[PDB]
């Protein structure tokens, strides 16, 4: 990516105290809830009809594991997101048809979330190093469209 | 806000579509498929083919719904009510498309109207789809 | 459009931030600059370095007018209008940064307010900052 | 800036056909009246206070051909839009300050400009191409921004 080995270090330094669990399920939660619109691809998870409905929903909270679990191992290929998520793109695309567009919501929920949880630990420079990720990710997966 | 002067421009330039509206619908809506393929994962029960009927069906109500908003330009919000709760409730289509559309849409009249497609009306075209857009997205959360 | 419970949670979570608002304002801005650098195109004039005195007190006149924003969430048009006139005529930024500054804002209260930036809090101040950006881009043409 | 064979060759039996010095003084024009806040750059070159002010204003017209000329330039090293770009990218962030936003939005306004001069030839297809073109060259203008 156009990430500097500091920016690189940065990234990978907070990830380590990443609890996967609670940020995932929260990432897709807020995600949900914040922009009730993007539901609309997980009608079968059951009620979210409400914050509280969303947040409490495993099959949110297990699909966010799922979806988290992807992210990290982007992590562990940042000079190759492209061809890591080459499989994913062309599924979100054929097959689940869900606009690429999400994938950038997703990613400011996610700073969100990070944020939360790390607080005065999120600094500035450590945002602007997760903003270039996110937006690389959302970029890989977006790039298998057609 | 639209000014006396858009509102004149756009019945003008709508004006001159006339009987035309519906097929510029369509082009437009292929124009913004192929441009920006994204668009697509919203129709994927279509066959979005070049001259597909349903495309060109779909352009036809695309067209309808802004001849109806140009014949209620003062009442909009209500004019579109209904538009606004199907694309807010029922399809969930994510605001940023409606740019895209608007961008084709321009792009098609701007193929088709030389002579009207001049600077000013240019400008009150792009004011009233943004108007358009909006509408379209407020009843979204 | 602001729904009453979401009023009351911009008026809970904005209570909340009190005496720091002006922290918070120049946090966010600072966290903007580095995230967003086309941002500080529209700053040329100021030292933009950590601890800036001047994005100090900058921090502070867009918090003072986010928490006049808040006192009149009812009528914001006309609690903002000569915001919105120095933005759309004098400073003439682009609109999208509107999105960029609100994201800032909404990373910033995450970050000071764990107990208070739950998910029916986060989508109203999201909707809020919008409701904001909208009046202040809204005499734009 | 994935431009197929078939994209390329179409993007510059077009331009083959352009009138540079028109068609620049068209877009930049049309840029200064559609989106107004854009004026503010340009704050030297007299009157723009209505349409004609600004479309037949001298200044307007040379400066646009100024910046076709230059595009001109990208579009016979499509290969290496960001090395083309560099020193022009640096020179808009540094020393005119100018948000980046700005170079889409006279890429969609240039497209409106191609559209208006060729009617029917400026197909769907064609359309398409130029899109991923001036995403390009937007790209590559704003690639020196820090
Ligand atoms: C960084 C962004 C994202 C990543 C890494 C990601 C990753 C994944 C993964 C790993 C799966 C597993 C499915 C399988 O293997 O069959 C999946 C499924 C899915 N994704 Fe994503 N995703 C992302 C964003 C999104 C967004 C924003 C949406 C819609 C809002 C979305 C919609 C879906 C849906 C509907 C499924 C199917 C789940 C099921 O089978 O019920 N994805 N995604
Ligand atoms: C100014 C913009 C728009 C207008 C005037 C408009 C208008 C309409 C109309 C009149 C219908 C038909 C509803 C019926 O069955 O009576 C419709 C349906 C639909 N629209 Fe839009 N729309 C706009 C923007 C968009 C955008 C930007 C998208 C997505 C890229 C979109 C996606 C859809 C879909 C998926 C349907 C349902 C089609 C079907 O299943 O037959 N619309 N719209
Ligand atoms: C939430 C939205 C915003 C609010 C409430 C806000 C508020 C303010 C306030 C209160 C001032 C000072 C007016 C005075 O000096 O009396 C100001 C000035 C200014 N704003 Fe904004 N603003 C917002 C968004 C933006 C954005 C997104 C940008 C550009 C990225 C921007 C650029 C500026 C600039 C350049 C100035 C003048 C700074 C100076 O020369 O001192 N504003 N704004
Ligand atoms: C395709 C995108 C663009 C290209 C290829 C381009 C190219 C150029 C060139 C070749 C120059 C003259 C350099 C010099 O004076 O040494 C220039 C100057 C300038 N450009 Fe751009 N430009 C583009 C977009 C823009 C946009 C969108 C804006 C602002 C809306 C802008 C603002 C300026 C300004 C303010 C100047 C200096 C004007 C003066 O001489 O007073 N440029 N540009």
């Amino acid at each position: 990516m156009h990430l500097t080995p500091e920016e690189k270090s940065a990234v990978t330094a907070l990830w380590g105290k990443v609890n996967v669990d609670e940020v995932g399920g929260e990432a897709l939660g807020r995600l949900l809830v914040v922009y009730p619109w993007t539901q609309r691809f997980f009608e079968s998870f059951g009620d979210l009809s409400t914050p509280d409905a969303v947040m409490g929903n495993p099959k949110v909270k297990a699909h966010g594991k799922k979806v988290l679990g992807a992210f990290s191992d982007g992590l562990a290929h940042l000079d190759n997101l492209k061809g890591t998520f080459a499989t994913l793109s062309e599924l979100h695309c054929d097959k689940l048809h869900v606009d690429a567009e999400n994938f950038r919501l997703l990613g400011n929920v996610l700073v969100c979330v990070l944020a939360h949880h790390f607080g005065k630990e999120f600094t500035p420079p450590v945002q602007a190093a997760y903003q270039k990720v996110v937006a690389g990710v959302a970029n890989a997966l977006a790039h298998k469209y057609h | 806000v639209l000014s006396p002067a858009d509102k004149t421009n756009v019945k003008a330039a709508w004006g001159k579509v006339g009987a035309h509206a519906g097929e510029y619908g369509a082009e437009a809506l292929e124009r913004m498929f192929l441009s920006f393929p994204t668009t697509k994962t919203y129709f994927p029960h279509f066959d979005l083919s070049h001259g597909s009927a349903q495309v060109k069906g779909h352009g036809k109500k695309v067209a309808d719904a802004l001849t109806n908003a140009v014949a209620h330009v003062d009442d909009m919000p209500n004019a579109l009510s209904a538009l606004s709760d199907l694309h807010a409730h029922k399809l969930r289509v994510d605001p940023v498309n409606f740019k895209l559309l608007s961008h084709c849409l321009l792009v098609t009249l701007a193929a088709h109207l030389p002579a009207e497609f001049t600077p000013a009306v240019h400008a009150s075209l792009d004011k009233f789809l943004a108007s358009v857009s909006t509408v379209l997205t407020s009843k979204y959360r």
